Parts: structure tokens; sequence; C-alpha cells
């Protein structure tokens, strides 16, 4: 999973 | 109630799952997270501006201004908490400690230092007073901290709105819930007395018609403030002329409940509303919304833009989450897949708070570091991962 799966997570908080 | 009581229950259940899988994905989001436990909840945080290196570690130290709000019999206190942080450069053992404790009377409901004095801060307390401590100083007989240099004597009821001029040194902004806004001239000239101070204002202005809920200095003019309020209106004031008349703007048509100027433009100004978006304007143009930032899940309450970068703006909300903006990315095209989750300039959102978000704080020593507190008595210093922010 490199920067743009990473981007997704981010904007969504890992939650 | 039947409705109430499981709604709350289920709604703690969704907290619970949703902090197990924040947690689980901390190590690709995050380069840093700190927690520290507090023995009250505080309703205010700022990072206090000095930084402190030590030979032969790999940590400074550096404070943070906090409060209480026991809200009922325990004493109140005006706190600084001492910290440890690593000393990053580029490509969890880290201890608090509540370094003063200073009596005050009744809920800190904000604190903020004097940008030209840091030693110098200002709450709003008691009744709508607001007061000023020096924290340099002592008891006049014991090593004790000291009583209040200065009580401000001008608001009938209690407020949250408080900010310092940085180009007038000891002018002062407050806002509260009587809605007015009173100016202030704090001379620290005159804390050489053995009795505290009663100040009065300087001028005071009657021009909303609701709860002022935050109140700003423009950081480059010295005469412009910025005002929001319960009554749905962002006002611009010249602090020259007399109560003419501000510049009044229907910027949203719920709650606007905080203010914040662009540090290193002299132009662009953003509000948070109760309508869960933040909203952008060109102070030269100021009747036009530029563009409304979508990703909050419930009313927005903080906002402050970041001290390093011009694009890069935070946000807070009763959602439990802090969320950071990149206005350079206004413009870029996404999915509706990808817009369920917000507008394209939201970049990071911190979910490790179980609770609303007090307030939070922009750290001016480190680059993307922010302090953050929710009403569980939960304070976090935290970083993004530099593969987010980066480039």
């Amino acid at each position: 999973i490199t920067k743009p799966a990473i981007r997704r997570l981010a904007r969504r908080g890992g939650v | 109630e039947n409705n109430e009581l499981n709604a709350e229950i289920d709604l703690q259940k969704t907290i619970q799952e949703e902090y197990k899988l924040w947690k689980q994905n901390v190590p690709f989001l995050y380069d840093l997270v700190i927690t520290h436990a507090l023995e009250w909840p505080s309703l205010t945080i700022q990072w206090l501006p000095d930084k402190k290196t030590i030979p032969g570690t790999d940590y400074s130290i550096q404070r943070l201004i906090l409060g209480t709000h026991t809200s009922g019999n325990d004493q109140n206190y005006l706190q600084i908490a001492s910290v440890q942080l690593p000393n990053f450069d580029e490509d969890g053992s880290y201890t608090i400690e509540i370094s003063q404790k200073i009596p005050h009377d009744g809920d800190v409901n904000r604190a903020r230092y004097m940008p030209q004095k840091p030693e110098i801060i200002a709450t709003m307390g008691e009744g709508g007073n607001a007061y000023i401590f020096d924290t340099t100083c002592h008891d006049a007989l014991t090593t004790g901290e000291a009583l209040p240099q200065a009580v401000l004597k001008g608001h009938t009821a209690e407020g949250f709105g408080l900010c310092w001029n940085p180009n007038l040194p000891g002018n002062l902004a407050t806002g509260a819930e009587d809605q007015v806004i009173c100016l202030w001239d704090v001379q620290t000239q005159s804390f050489t007395s053995s009795e505290t101070k009663v100040i009065s204002p300087i001028a005071k202005y009657h021009r909303h018609t609701d709860i002022v809920n935050d109140v700003q200095f423009h950081p480059q003019h010295e005469a412009l403030l910025a005002s929001v309020s319960d009554d749905c209106t962002l006002q611009i004031h010249d602090t020259r002329l007399n109560p003419e008349a501000p510049k009044v703007i229907q910027a949203h048509s719920k709650a606007i409940n905080a203010v914040a100027i662009n540090p290193f433009n002299d132009y662009l100004l953003a509000t948070a509303s109760a309508d869960k978006t933040v909203a952008l304007w060109d102070l030269r143009n100021p009747y036009q919304r530029l563009h409304t930032l979508e990703g909050h899940e419930d009313e927005v309450y903080g906002l402050e833009w970041s001290p390093h970068d011009e694009p890069i703006l935070a946000s807070s909300s009763t959602d439990r989450r802090v969320c950071i903006w990149d206005l350079e990315k206004i413009g870029e095209e996404q999915t509706p897949e990808d817009a369920e989750d917000g507008s394209p300039e939201l970049l990071f959102m911190h979910g490790g708070h179980t609770n609303r978000i007090s307030e939070f704080s922009w750290c001016p020593n480190e680059r993307w570091v922010v302090g953050s507190l929710a009403d569980d008595n939960i304070l976090q210093i935290w970083s993004p991962s530099r593969v987010i922010w980066g480039r």
C-alpha cells in the first residue's frame, strides 16, 4: 500500500 | 426515555469500535503520537513559544497553557504543563509535568499569552471577568503562585472570545454571551503594586445580536478586528473609528463558532459554523464566499491556520475529529466515492479522541505537530506521517 492508499486512509482517519 | 439511552449506548459502541481501528492504523498515519491523561478536563490549550534543548539528549522541553473547569466546589487553576518532545530531523518515553498551578476564579474558558510578553497570560473567567496573570511572579510572602495582576471588568455574562493584538502591545479584545465586544489596554507597566489592579474597557461594541463566540486581530494590521457570533454574522471592525459601523457579512445561515485570519496573507479569512462547514473569504471582496470545505459530520468549533505553511488549515468539531486542509488542492478532481470522504482539500483526519474536541493548538517550535484536547481529560500531541504531507 503505497502513497495513494495511505492518502485515502488519512482522509478517513484510519477509522 | 428508551431511544435516548440506547442511542447513547450505540454511540459509545461506535466510538470504541472506531478507536480500536484507529490504533491499528496509527503506524501508517503518524510519525508521532503522545497521549497524557489530565487530572481535570481543559477547555483551552495554547503552546507557549519557548523551546529548551538539552545537549546530549534527543528531546526538547516545550510548554502548554491549560485550564480547568471543575465548575463546582473545587478550586480552578490556570496551568502550565512542561512536555518532552523528540528532536525531529529529515531523512514513546516522553513525560509531562504540571510545572505551574495558578489559582483561578471559575472555569478557565479561554487563555492566551501576550505575543510580545509571553509571561503575561489573559484568561476569560467567572461571570465575564477577564484576568491577567504574570507567570514569572510569586506570592508577596511565599513561593506560591501569584494572584491575578489585574481583573478586567466589563462583560456581564461569561465569554469565550479572547485575543491579543500582535501589533499593539497590551491591546486585548474579548467577546461574551452578553453579545458585547470589549477592547482593553493592558499596561504591564502597572503591576508593581501590592494589590490586584482593576481595569475597565477603552471601548465596547454592541454590534452583534447574540453570543459573540470568537474574535481575532488581523496578524499584520493593528486596527483590524474580526468577530463571529451565534447571530450568524462575520463582522470586520476598524478600531480607530467609533461605535464607524463595521462590515457585516451573512457568512453562514447557522451559528459561527470560530474565525481565523491567514498569518501569511493579507486577505484570506476562514470561518467555522454549526452548519458543519468551513468557509473561505477574501477580505478585498468580502461578500463573495470563495469555497466551502466539507468533511466534518457535526458543528465545527475550532479553527487555526498553520503557523508554518500558508495553505495549511486545521479545524475541530463535535464530531470528535481534527481535520487538516491543504488549500493547494483547491480545484483538484475527485471521484464521487472520494467526495463522500470530503472536499478535495481534506488532507488528514485525526481520529484519536473519544469525545468532543475542546480546543487544539499548532506547535510553533516543530513542523506538523498539533496538541489537541477532548472533554474526557485526554491531551494528545501528534504529527501526521511525512508520507501524507511531504513533497
